[PDB]
Order: C-alpha cells, then structure tokens, then sequence
C-alpha cells in the first residue's frame, strides 16, 4: 500500500488541485459580461439626457400651437 | 535524500553526496511564461549530449572530487535569457533544486 | 443618468474584484503544485523503504545463522 | 510549507465570499434602476402620447 | 447571477480537497519518519555482519 496506495492517492491530489484550476479558468471569463452589461449600457444612459429634449421641443410645438390658436 | 543547491557565463550545483554515485543527472530551462523544458545531459559516464536549440552552444563538465557538475554560458543570444534549474535522477526518484535565472544578452 | 451610473459605478466595483480573482487565483494553483511534487519525491522515499525492510530481514536472518 | 497549503486553501475561499457578498448586493442594486426607472420611462411615454393627442387636436382647431 | 451563484456552490468542494491532504500527509509523513530509522537499523545489521 505505501506506494501504491499513495500512488493513487497522489493521482487525486493532482486531479483535484488542476480541476480547480479548471474551475477557476471558467470563472476566469466572468468580467467581460460585466463589460458588455455597462458599456454601451451607459451610453444610452446618457442617450436617455440627449433625447429627453425633442419631446420638450413638442412641448414648445403645443405651447406655440396654443397662443396661435389664441392669435 | 538529495539535496541540489545551485550557484552561479558558468553555472554549477552541488549535490548532498555521493557524487557519481549519482546516476544521470541533467539541467532544464524555464523560459518565462512558458513550461518545463531540459538543457543538457551528464551521465555517470560523463558521456554527454545537448538540445538542439543549444547545441554546439553550452558545455556541460563534471567534476568528480567536489560532488558538483558545471554548466558554462557560451556565446549566448539574449533569447536564451531564461530561469535555469539543475535536475538530477537518484533510484527512479526526481530531485530538483531551487534553480537560479539568467538575463537578457 | 445618475442613478444608473452611482449602481454601474457598482458593476465596475464587482468587476474590479474579479479582477483580484484573475490576479490571486493562478497563484493559488502554481503553490499547491510543488507541495505536491515534494510529496512525488515522498513517494521515491516510500518505494525505498519498501525495498530496505526485507533487506532489514534478510541480513538479521542471517545474522542468526 | 503544508500549514501554508492550508491557510492558501483558507483564504481562497475567503476571497471567494468577499466576491459573493459583493456580486449578490450589487447585482441587487443593479436590478434596482431597472424596475424604477422604467415607471419613469412609462411616465415620459404616456406624457409623449398626451402631448401627440393635444397636438392632434390643436391641428384640427388650427385647420377649423 | 448564474455564475455567481456558482462559484458559491463550488468553493465546498475546495473545502474537502484541502481537509485530506492535510491530514494524510502529516500522518504518514510520521509514518515515513519512524521508517527512516529501518535504515539506520540496516547500517547497524551490517556493522555487525562485517565484524
């Protein structure tokens, strides 16, 4: 058994010690998700700044409308 | 129980004991960021053989008195520069030591 | 806006820290390794004992005769 | 070396729960301007329907 | 999320590979240890063989 056995016993060491690292090398791939869930994700945050205005410029459109009618 | 400190264009190491007692021994290359790899072959012998990439390049000597083997640096292009490790082989077991790095050019 | 950025300041956190993963982990599995290839040279220790005891038997044998 | 190997073990795992004690949270507050800012976005899309239907009619008034 | 979760499920197993190593190998190690000295009862054996 005294080689043998940890024979065996090494081939688990080694099969758990590198199926960890196969584990962590998955995770590895986890940040350029959060890239892809913020990049362009802010942009239209900004986007929403940059096109909130042309509905205040139909805003304008009724009021303008509005002292016409009155005119 | 072997024990193989290093030292050192010309490197050695020295084992615990029984120096050609000790069978084949050999020296590896650790370029970084790459994997294991094997330089140069003495045997109890002292018949001896190289790599290809450093053929005709390093030169390997042992010396029997003072339980050591020697590697010199020769004529080195800068892409050798790597970590160098001295191996040797005792009744079937591996037995490595702590290794030392050589630089660029 | 403001809010979406204060929690997307939030993801850039949470990827910061997984960048400390990318950064520690590999570490963590090239230090295991030698711990284990010194226990490989216990192995060669254990296969020499293996053959030293019935040397041990041998020899007190015939020290007896 | 081996207590080492332990304590490595150890604080891997500890790393590892300083992550899920973030992600979690954080993903959390994440979902948060989800659903709020949607009813926000609702809100400017019924304003945006109310605006169009007065313009509608004020176009009909202009034309009478 | 998914994933996340996932590496919440996962450090367990890491937990259980570190505990046997641990104890197997101080253990026999010790076992290794009190075989050494069957080498010094060999020299011994063979002292007194020779003389």
């Amino acid at each position: 058994e005294s080689t043998q056995a940890i024979g065996q016993r090494y081939e688990t060491i080694h099969g758990g010690l590198d199926s960890i690292g196969r584990v962590m090398e998955h995770l590895k791939a986890i940040e350029p998700l959060i890239a892809e869930i913020r990049g362009p994700v802010s942009q239209e945050f900004e986007a929403r700044r940059a096109e909130h205005a042309e509905l205040i410029a139909v805003r304008a459109n009724l009021d303008q409308a509005q002292r016409q009618i009155a005119l | 129980e072997v024990q193989l400190q290093e030292s050192g264009l010309r490197l050695s190491c020295a084992s615990s004991r029984s120096i050609d007692g000790i069978n084949i021994m050999r020296w590896y290359r650790q370029a970084p960021g790459k994997q294991r790899g094997m330089v140069a072959v003495v045997t109890g012998w002292g018949s001896t053989n190289y790599v290809d990439s450093v053929k005709g390049r390093f030169i390997i000597s042992r010396d029997s008195a003072k339980d050591t083997v020697y590697l010199q640096m020769n004529n080195l292009k800068p892409e050798d520069t790597a970590v160098y490790s001295c191996n040797a082989i005792y009744r079937g077991s591996e037995y490595w030591g702590q290794g030392t790095q050589v630089t660029v050019s």
